[PDB]
């Protein structure tokens, strides 16, 4: 029980980084798409 | 006698899973870190 | 698992106004309390101590409607079926200035907590306007043709969630003063429309006791409605009900017309909480911005009820 | 006491059961281990070893002469030490002189007979006595060691069943804590899924709308050039 | 009795340690399928 306790902890703790690694990178990817989205936008109202 | 020959038996194979844990988790932690900074190239059609 | 937060009591009845309450807010640290009632007052209490009624405001000439607060929490929006909007000072208790230009009944105003300040105001002549926090004349407003009873600002500063009794979510921008695209799915008349905290949920919740949660995030497909939460029933009165979301984005919490407030889980669907506690309809359901398990619902009984979600 | 510190990923009140062809996969890789790592006698968790017969200082000699035979012999379990001289105590018959014996040699086996049946009067007398204190003292010394037999197990039963309740405390408690960790690590799990799967469909169509951008760009360089040379 | 206690508490940590392996085993094989799915696949 008391190894169990200390594995959990270090799990927990390992999947909460391994998430918000995850994470950032999802808002990276947003970020990344909605500057796509401007620069087509800006493409369209140059060639337009 | 006999407990004690089986305690030896069983230190040897807790330190022998003990190598094997470590080395399957660097592989994992190496699986998963190829996994997350995957990413997607140019998709280029064949021609 | 008694009580695990900071309030000197698991239930507290805030209770003083004089006429049925429409929303209540909180102060984005999560300290003050401000809510605004048809007796056409705005009290101002404490949540954490023994909360006192540290203030009131009048100077609106007719029902309030609506009311957020600064980026600090110095300074009060209170929207009103006077036609008009007002920014309010709590430094002196006194009024800032009105901003006037608004024909009919005002619904619904959203202040951008981050970005450039702005005040958005859904008023019933079928306007949304745009307005600066220092002069009282409308920086923009854009047409529309029907009521509109629900705004919500973007994330990103330029998209405007509109929602009128045409029964869908409309996305406007800014800058072109055109709607950019309208989720709809809804069948009845739309009462709020608040955004995810991460920023890629949107609840929404309409007069046919459905409230459905859509996406915000520029990648979705062609349906972006994620989920319909059902078990809230919409009582007799047509009232404009406010939900909210937590701090973590995980629970939904909108009031229902048989004074229970109902808090789902918003990741499954699963219906966590159905707290009474009040007599008339629960108008406006919020949870605690710091994060802590505190809930306020303000409903009709002239009252709030500030609890715990342990 | 226990004394290993090496501590596992493992959460069986929360992690799924491990299935005979996983089990049977896990102990072949420990095999391999094993086989790879040579097993090494100085190892610190192996426990010291126990002392010869010649240097465990409580270990008579005489105690060590008889775990020698009782080693020696095919059967230590059936092995038996020899017994008494039973005959000694036996029922003594009468001799039989015969008339070439001797009368100094008669004498000497009369006398050799006549204390065996002393001997065995003076016991027969003590066994009589004893079995007359127990006849009267039979239900009190029984009744006496009865309950000092119940209550020495009745105190081991008690403290089996304070040790059992302790344990059971124990691995309720465990339960709990695993089972409030695993709820929150398969949360997180299938949240970093659905993120690893939202990320890359994000990735997938930031190259489609980068691939269509690069495509107006090359169109319009091209309109730039053309007007550059018609110019 | 010492021995005893040693022995179970290893018997314990060995059974812990082979679920943990084998949950590292078929994490990595997991991982593995899906790297080699993204490999093949290309365009989603």
């Amino acid at each position: 029980r008391a190894s169990e306790e200390q594995a959990i902890q270090r799990r927990l703790e390992a999947l909460r980084a391994e998430v918000a690694f995850v994470s950032t990178r999802e808002r990276k990817a947003q970020e990344l798409y909605r500057k796509l989205r401007d620069e087509l936008e800006e493409l369209r109202l140059e060639q337009a | 006698a006999r407990v004690r020959e089986e305690l030896a038996t069983a230190l040897y194979q807790h330190d022998a899973a003990v190598r094997v844990i470590a080395r399957l988790t660097r592989e994992r932690d190496e699986a998963r870190e190829a996994l997350a900074r995957l990413t997607v190239t140019g998709a280029a059609p064949a021609a | 698992t008694p009580r695990t937060s900071n309030l000197k009591a698991p239930l507290m009845e805030l209770s003083g106004h004089t006429g049925e309450i429409f929303t209540a807010k909180f102060d984005p640290t999560g300290t003050l309390i401000a809510s605004g009632s048809m007796d056409r007052t705005i009290m101002l209490w404490r949540v954490y101590g023994d909360c006192e009624n540290y203030g009131v405001l009048n100077g609106h000439k007719a029902a309030i409607l609506d009311l957020q607060w600064s980026r600090d929490g110095d300074i009060l929006f209170s929207a009103s079926a006077d036609m008009h909007l007002a920014s309010w000072d709590l430094t002196t208790g006194q009024r800032i200035r009105r901003y006037i230009g608004h024909e009919e009944i005002i619904n619904a105003m959203d202040v951008t907590q981050r970005g450039e300040e702005l005040l958005i105001s859904g008023s019933d002549d079928g306007t949304i306007g745009i307005w600066d926090p220092r002069t009282k004349n409308a920086v923009d407003y854009i047409e529309t043709d029907f009521p509109i009873t629900a705004v919500a600002v973007s994330e990103a500063g330029n998209e405007i969630y509109s929602g009128g009794i045409d029964n869908d979510i409309k996305v406007w921008d800014i800058r072109k003063k055109a709607v950019v695209h309208t989720m709809l799915g809804h069948n009845d008349t739309i009462t709020t429309l608040r955004v995810s905290p991460d920023g890629q949920q949107l609840l929404s919740y309409a007069m046919d006791s459905t409230a459905r949660t859509w996406d915000i995030r520029p990648f979705a497909p062609t349906d972006r409605h994620i989920r319909t939460f059902d078990g809230a029933p919409l009582g007799l009165e047509k009232n404009l009900i406010r939900g909210s979301w937590s701090k973590d984005g995980k629970k939904i919490a909108v009031g229902a017309g048989d004074g229970t407030v109902v808090i789902w889980g918003s990741d499954t669907g699963k219906l966590l909480y159905k707290l009474p506690g009040h007599k008339g309809t629960v108008n406006c359901a919020e949870f605690a911005p710091d994060g802590a398990p505190i809930i306020l619902s303000a409903s009709s009984d002239r009252t709030m009820l500030l609890g715990e979600l342990i | 006491m226990p004394a290993i510190t090496t501590v596992h990923e493992s959460l069986p009140y929360i992690d799924p059961e491990p299935t005979p062809e996983q089990r049977a996969a896990a102990e072949a890789l420990i095999a391999e281990e094993r086989a790879k790592v040579p097993d090494d006698p100085y190892h610190a968790l192996l426990p010291p070893p126990l002392p010869p017969l010649n240097e465990s200082r409580h270990l008579t000699p005489i105690l060590q002469n008889e775990l020698a035979r009782l080693a020696s012999s095919p059967d230590p379990q059936a092995a038996k030490m020899d017994a008494l001289d039973f005959s000694r105590y036996e029922a003594p018959e009468m001799p039989s002189i015969d008339s070439s014996q001797s009368l100094e040699e008669t004498a000497s086996q009369l006398w050799e007979t006549l204390k065996q049946a002393y001997t065995a009067q003076a016991y027969l007398s003590a066994r009589r006595a004893h079995l007359a204190l127990l006849d009267t003292h039979g239900k009190n010394a029984w009744l006496i060691g009865n309950w000092h037999l119940e209550g020495e197990v009745k105190a081991v039963e008690k403290e089996l069943a304070e040790t059992k309740r302790e344990i059971d405390r124990v691995s309720l408690a465990r339960q709990g804590m695993q089972e409030a960790a695993g709820a929150e690590l398969k949360s997180l799990e299938e949240t970093w899924k659905a993120g690893v799967g939202r990320v890359l469909e994000t990735e997938a169509a930031a190259e489609k709308l980068r691939i269509e951008v690069l495509e107006e760009r090359r169109r319009l360089a091209e309109a730039q050039a053309a007007l550059a040379v018609g110019n």
